């Protein structure tokens, strides 16, 4: 019954800028959001979960936040590697609930 | 070490049904709760189920009702879902997730394997 | 070269400690986390430093284990000793096994309290010594801290595996677990 | 708490306390051997770490030959047998010296001092480790230097 | 007798351990099925390999032979020294006790049960602390470990006198007292 | 535990604590192995004779004859590892000590003995000197030794 | 001073053992019926012999003292050592602790109870850790053993100090070291 | 277990570790006999000095004072055996070594002194010099022997 919206759908970005990308829930999920990159022809890769919790073999560039609602992820400097749909992940119901993605484009 | 293997995938037609089932191995399985992910590659990723350590609480997806039964076996450690009356959009790679929480390694995933519907 | 008071050589050898495996426990460790206990040249158990729990169960049914009588003694007298020789353990809730199967299975929760009188401290102190020789790359820690330890991992497991050449870091060697059978029943609190 | 297994029975025949380390015992050589003065002295003194390996290894080579072998190995046997063949003291001495950031013995690398005309070989040392690695002959000259003078004084002694 | 070197005569010590009862047991050999612990000239153990049962019950009550206190306790303490030291014990029902009045007597059923069992346990503390005889009551007399049993079906071990004298072997105190350096090894946790 | 006790005063031993009726005496030089020796069954022995002795002339028991006492004092007294020795050698079809009987090795025209060495069992039986040959042999080197160093 | 063999002089060193008081704790002897342990110079233990009681209850819930993990454990070492070294301890019925708190308070009524007893056992325990002391604290300094009592009904630990100061006897860790070495020794089988 | 802990680096005393004023050292004989004898209380107690010394120095500790690293580290620092000796000593009335005084016997030419060894204590005094007279004349006598030998 937790829907989660990212935003903005769609963003662009120059190699090495500093980018970020939000998800808002509805309920409280408290810090139990889980972040993902997909790449074309590849199963999704989990990056952070615990909101901000970078999860292993995933870049320090990553980072995110947030405990209620409102949350984040951040590249610090975005690599040519990261142009991925992402995806924010609640984990608060055990009925999960996925964000509908957003889009990191090259300008 | 602790790993979930996925099995049973192939090509399903419309109205058909397939049995999955899933291999835990390394942890003590029969105490832990399970999860069913689906993977759909121009989509983003999807949950479908969830089924209780012993069985008791067994729910689905919305977009998903009636067609999957989600159960496990305790004693060989596997965990099944079998689905019937499969239809086109039901098509992805499903796979095994085992979340705990407050487990500083969160999500343990399979590997997963492709359910097609077609004709 | 070496060549002492112009008439001595320092010269060196090495002892191939792998063919006390017969009589003796063998520790070795790979990567900076997984320790191994050679049992003979069949079994032992494999000590994994993790981020990653096996049991959720919070039960150590040690007694059904044992009327079952189903596990390898080798494997259970080793856990035994390891166990028993944890110092100041009181802490019961954090420690949960199962022991089915004919199987061993141990977990240790090193973030059950997490300053120094935690049970994870004690948890540590005696990895470092059955798996002496490299149980301090994978501990993480500095130097001289070992009455107060810590570490980045959430669990100690062991489990039983099969033999292999289990070694990268360090080579096998029985002083880790010779060296615990001289603390068996020491730091242990009434009842 | 001092040993007793004193290098078993009759091992030290043919040359007089020549007791020897096979190929098999040994990670290179095939074959070293030491001198009687080595086993007199690891049968009297009682904190060297190179002399506990002979009794472990000792120990294992007779319980392989003259016993029926257990099922699975059983280290039973060895846990009756081992406060007789090696120090647990040395074993805390050297754990102890590890705690406290000091170089210490893992009971790997030995060495020895070995006379290159005649033989009659220093008993091995252990080797010390510190922060991750092997000690240089910069730590060690002090000792390598006093145990030539011994093995110098010995000679002089045995005149 | 023999000159070594032509000097030195080889001539024999052979010592009475029986003065050494007061202050230590000592363990006592008779005929095979037969061993005894003696404390000063008052009390003792007598420790015997039967086919034959006493007790059937599986109820050591030991926490009322405690709150009792009807036994002697120099006793009690030997008995507690064998029965800790058996290795790898974890099968409770393999033994019986009667503390009634105190007069201790344990059973083990070593038919409880090849290698590494409680039985094989039980026979082995018994070697040590009846070393003076068990050479000979234990059938493997030397070649081998862990994989040892005997004939027999119970280890039996009750309150008897001082008066039953050796005839195998001359009593000795080393079977207890090697026994007291290492009575908690081989203890599983339970 | 090392042996530490230190044996009580050149030492004899009583007439009543050798199956033989009649005693024997040792000198300095016996003496001074056993606080020296820390594997002599011998010495191992003397220190529990020195103990019981000490123990009845100095203290009274409640008639189970102070176990309580012994329990402690024994890793004073004696090596237990001898003892772990002695077990381990006969577990092995080796010879071992059986603490009651000793070499004794004398002195024809000195007066004078090795202090006595454990003689070995094996088998259900002492052995023959021809089997120990070879240490009887060395123990009378020693002592000449001894006596040229002197 | 006195010069042996018109040579060697005879002088004295007095170890000064305050310096050890970290890592190591110290026994200290004030006055006949108080001895102290001290840890550091933060806290320690009084060591009470009398013929009042303090607590009176016989739960020595021990169980939850460990969950509630409110003592410092340096002290709950210590008291460890002392009771589970006491020999033949069989009756539980004649202690009582109190854990509220942490506020380690431990009572043995030696008025259980006439030799061998665990009356005689609690102030054996007490006569080591003790030791500097508890020769004059017994009456019966030497020349006894296991037929040992004092006047007092009550051995009492309790949570106090590090500043009260000897007065009898200057402090020494032999006391608590020399009773590390066996802690398992003369322990029933229960 | 034996000793195993070897003195550290000519011994002295610090004033600070002594109740009488002024810290003592000691030559290169005093240091040789604590590595060889293994009954010799005035060594056993210089182990824990040279533990304390160093643990102070290199570990830190949560004001418990590492106590349960000294309940490891006892084993290799002291001969729990001389403990049981002078405990047996003083169960019988036999005077023992209460570890607090030593003789120290000097040389009033050389410099040089013996180990020194354990005063011994009984019936709640220390002894006198007359009771354990033919102790000192030995050890006299040890020191004699053991400058002729040097010779
Ligand atoms: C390891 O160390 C032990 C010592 O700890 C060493 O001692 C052996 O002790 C046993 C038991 O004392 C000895 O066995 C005795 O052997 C003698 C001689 O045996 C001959 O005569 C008998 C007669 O039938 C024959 O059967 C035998 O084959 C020989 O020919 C026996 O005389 C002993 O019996 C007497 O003493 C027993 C114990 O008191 C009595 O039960 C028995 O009735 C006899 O007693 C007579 O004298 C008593 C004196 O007090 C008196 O009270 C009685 O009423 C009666 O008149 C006994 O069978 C064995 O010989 C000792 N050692 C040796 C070989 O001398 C172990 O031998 C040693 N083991 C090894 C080798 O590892
Ligand atoms: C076994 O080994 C121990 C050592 O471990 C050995 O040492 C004995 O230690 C005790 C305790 O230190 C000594 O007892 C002291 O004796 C001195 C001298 O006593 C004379 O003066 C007093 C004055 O009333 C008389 O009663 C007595 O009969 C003598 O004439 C006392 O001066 C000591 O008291 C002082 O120190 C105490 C401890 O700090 C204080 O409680 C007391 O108030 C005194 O302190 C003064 O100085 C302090 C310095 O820091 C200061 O802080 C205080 O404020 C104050 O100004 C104490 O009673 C005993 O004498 C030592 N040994 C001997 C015999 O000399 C044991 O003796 C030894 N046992 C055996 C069996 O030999
Ligand atoms: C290894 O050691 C660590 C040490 O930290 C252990 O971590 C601790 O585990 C416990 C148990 O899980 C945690 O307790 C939780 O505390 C929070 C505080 O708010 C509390 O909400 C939570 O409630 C959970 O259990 C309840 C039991 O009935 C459930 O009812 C409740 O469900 C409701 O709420 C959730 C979301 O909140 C909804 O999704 C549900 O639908 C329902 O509405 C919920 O499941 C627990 O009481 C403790 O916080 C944690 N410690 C830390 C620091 O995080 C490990 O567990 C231990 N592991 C092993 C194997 O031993
Ligand atoms: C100590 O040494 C031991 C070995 O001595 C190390 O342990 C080994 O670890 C190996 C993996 O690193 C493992 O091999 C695996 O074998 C199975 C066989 O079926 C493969 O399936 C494994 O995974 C493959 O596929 C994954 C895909 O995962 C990614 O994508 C999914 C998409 O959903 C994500 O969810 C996931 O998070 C990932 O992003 C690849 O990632 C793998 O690279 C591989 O292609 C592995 O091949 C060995 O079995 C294992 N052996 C043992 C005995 O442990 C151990 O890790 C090391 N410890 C340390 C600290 O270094
Ligand atoms: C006491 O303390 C010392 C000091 O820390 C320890 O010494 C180390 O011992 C280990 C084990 O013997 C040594 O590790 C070995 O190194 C060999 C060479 O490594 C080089 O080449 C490889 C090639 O792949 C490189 O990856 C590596 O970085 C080096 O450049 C390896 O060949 C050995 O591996 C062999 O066995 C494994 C078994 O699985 C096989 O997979 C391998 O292919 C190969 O056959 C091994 O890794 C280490 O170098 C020593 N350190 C030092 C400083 O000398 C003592 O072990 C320790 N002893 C005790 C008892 O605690
Ligand atoms: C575990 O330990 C055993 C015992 O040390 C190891 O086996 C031993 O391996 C050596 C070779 O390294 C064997 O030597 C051979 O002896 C025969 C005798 O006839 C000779 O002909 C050969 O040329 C060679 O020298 C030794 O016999 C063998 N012993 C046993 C009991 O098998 C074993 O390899 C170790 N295993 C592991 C996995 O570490
Ligand atoms: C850790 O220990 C367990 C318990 O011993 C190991 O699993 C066991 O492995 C044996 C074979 O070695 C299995 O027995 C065999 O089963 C097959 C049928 O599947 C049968 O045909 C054979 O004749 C034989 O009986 C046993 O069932 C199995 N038990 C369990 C609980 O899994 C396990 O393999 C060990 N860990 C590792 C890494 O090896
Ligand atoms: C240890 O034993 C207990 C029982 O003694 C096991 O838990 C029981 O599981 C049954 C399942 O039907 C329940 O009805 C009982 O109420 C449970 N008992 C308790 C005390 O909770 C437990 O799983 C066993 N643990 C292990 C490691 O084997
Ligand atoms: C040791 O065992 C013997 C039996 O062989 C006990 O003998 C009698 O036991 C009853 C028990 O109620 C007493 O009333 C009798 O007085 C005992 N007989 C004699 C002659 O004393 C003996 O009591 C047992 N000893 C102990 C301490 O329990
Ligand atoms: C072996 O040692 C004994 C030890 O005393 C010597 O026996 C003594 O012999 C003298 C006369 O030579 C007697 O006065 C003593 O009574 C004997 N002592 C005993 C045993 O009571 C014996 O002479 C020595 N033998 C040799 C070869 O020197
Ligand atoms: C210490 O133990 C004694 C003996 O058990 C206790 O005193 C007994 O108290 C009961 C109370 O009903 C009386 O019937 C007994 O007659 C008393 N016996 C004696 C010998 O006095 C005493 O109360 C205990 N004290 C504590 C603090 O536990
Ligand atoms: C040691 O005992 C003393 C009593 O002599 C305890 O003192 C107080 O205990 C209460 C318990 O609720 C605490 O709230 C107070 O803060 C303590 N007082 C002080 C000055 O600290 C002391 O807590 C006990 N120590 C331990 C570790 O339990
Ligand atoms: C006993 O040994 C001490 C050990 O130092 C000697 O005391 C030293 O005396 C010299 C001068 O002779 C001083 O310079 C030192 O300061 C003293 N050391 C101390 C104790 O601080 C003492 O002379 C020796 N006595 C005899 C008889 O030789
Ligand atoms: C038996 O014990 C009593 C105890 O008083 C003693 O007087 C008697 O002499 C002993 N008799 C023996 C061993 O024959
Ligand atoms: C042991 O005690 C139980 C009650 O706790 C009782 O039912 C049983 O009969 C007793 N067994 C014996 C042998 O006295
Ligand atoms: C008491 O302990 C504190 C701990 O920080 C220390 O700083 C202080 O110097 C000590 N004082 C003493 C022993 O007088
Ligand atoms: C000990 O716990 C029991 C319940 O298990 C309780 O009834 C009793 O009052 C407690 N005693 C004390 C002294 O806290």
């Amino acid at each position: 019954e937790i829907v989660l919206t990212q935003s903005p759908s769609t963003l662009s970005a120059s190699v090495g800028d500093r980018v970020t990308i939000t998800c808002r829930a509805s309920q409280s999920i408290n810090n139990w959001l889980a972040w993902y990159q997909e790449k074309p022809g590849k199963a999704p890769k989990l990056l952070i979960n615990k909101a901000s919790s970078l999860e292993s073999g995933v870049p320090s560039r990553f980072s995110g936040s947030g405990s209620g609602t409102e949350f984040t992820l951040t590249i610090t400097s975005l690599q040519p590697d990261d142009f991925a749909t992402y995806y924010c992940q609640q984990y608060n119901s055990n009925s999960w609930t996925f964000g509908q993605g957003t889009k990191v484009d090259m300008k | 070490e602790v790993q979930l293997v996925e099995s049973g995938g192939g090509l399903v037609r419309p109205g058909g049904s397939l049995r999955l089932s899933c291999a835990a191995s390394g942890f003590s399985f029969s105490s832990y709760s399970m999860h069913w992910v689906r993977h759909v590659p121009g989509k983003g990723l999807v949950w479908v189920s969830y089924i209780n350590s012993d069985g008791s609480t067994k729910i689905y997806a919305d977009s998903v009702k009636g067609r999957f039964s989600i159960s496990r076996d305790n004693a060989k450690n596997k965990l099944y879902l079998q689905m019937d009356s499969l239809r086109v959009e039901d098509t992805a790679v499903y796979s095994c997730v085992r979340l705990v929480h407050y487990d500083w390694s969160p999500f343990v995933w399979g590997q997963g394997t492709l359910v097609t519907v077609s004709s | 070269t070496s060549l002492y008071k112009g008439v001595y050589e320092l010269q060196t050898l090495e002892l191939n400690m792998e063919t006390l495996n017969m009589t003796m426990p063998l520790s070795c460790t790979k990567n900076n986390s997984h320790h191994y206990i050679m049992v003979g040249n069949e079994t032992g158990l494999e000590l994994t430093l993790t981020n990653t729990s096996i049991i959720n169960h919070k039960f150590c049914n040690l007694s059904d284990a044992h009327k079952k009588n189903l596990y390898d003694h080798a494997l259970m007298s080793i856990i035994s000793t390891f166990h028993l020789s944890i110092p100041n353990f009181n802490q019961y809730e954090a420690m949960s096994c199962d022991f089915n199967g004919g199987k061993i299975s141990v977990q240790y929760n090193l973030s059950h309290s997490y300053h120094c009188g935690t049970v994870a401290n004690g948890v540590l102190q005696t990895f470092m010594r059955m798996a002496w020789g490299g149980s301090y790359i994978a501990l993480d820690s500095g130097c001289g801290n070992w009455d107060c330890i810590m570490t980045s991992y959430q669990y100690l497991i062991i489990q039983n595996t099969t033999w292999e050449d289990h070694c990268q870091f360090s080579r096998p060697s029985p002083i880790g677990y010779l060296g615990l059978l001289s603390q068996r029943t020491r730091d242990i609190y009434i009842s | 708490g001092t040993f007793t297994w004193t290098l078993s029975d009759s091992e030290g025949k043919d040359t007089p306390g020549g007791y020897c380390l096979t190929r098999w015992m040994l990670i290179e050589a095939e074959l070293k051997c030491f001198g009687n003065t080595a086993v007199a002295k690891c049968n009297e003194k009682h904190d060297e770490e190179f002399c506990d390996m002979l009794r472990l290894f000792d120990f294992n080579k007779q319980a392989i030959q003259r016993l029926k072998a257990p099922a699975q190995m059983s280290i039973q046997l060895i846990n009756k047998a081992v406060n007789a063949l090696i120090n647990d003291q040395l074993i805390m001495k050297n754990h102890l010296r590890d705690i406290m950031c000091i170089p210490y013995c893992n009971y790997s690398k030995y060495w020895y001092l070995n006379h290159t005309t005649t033989g009659r070989t220093s008993l091995p040392k252990c080797w010390l480790v510190s922060n991750g690695s092997y000690l240089n002959e910069t730590h060690f000259s002090d000792d390598i230097e006093q145990q030539a003078d011994n093995m110098i004084t010995e000679m002089l002694q045995k005149e």
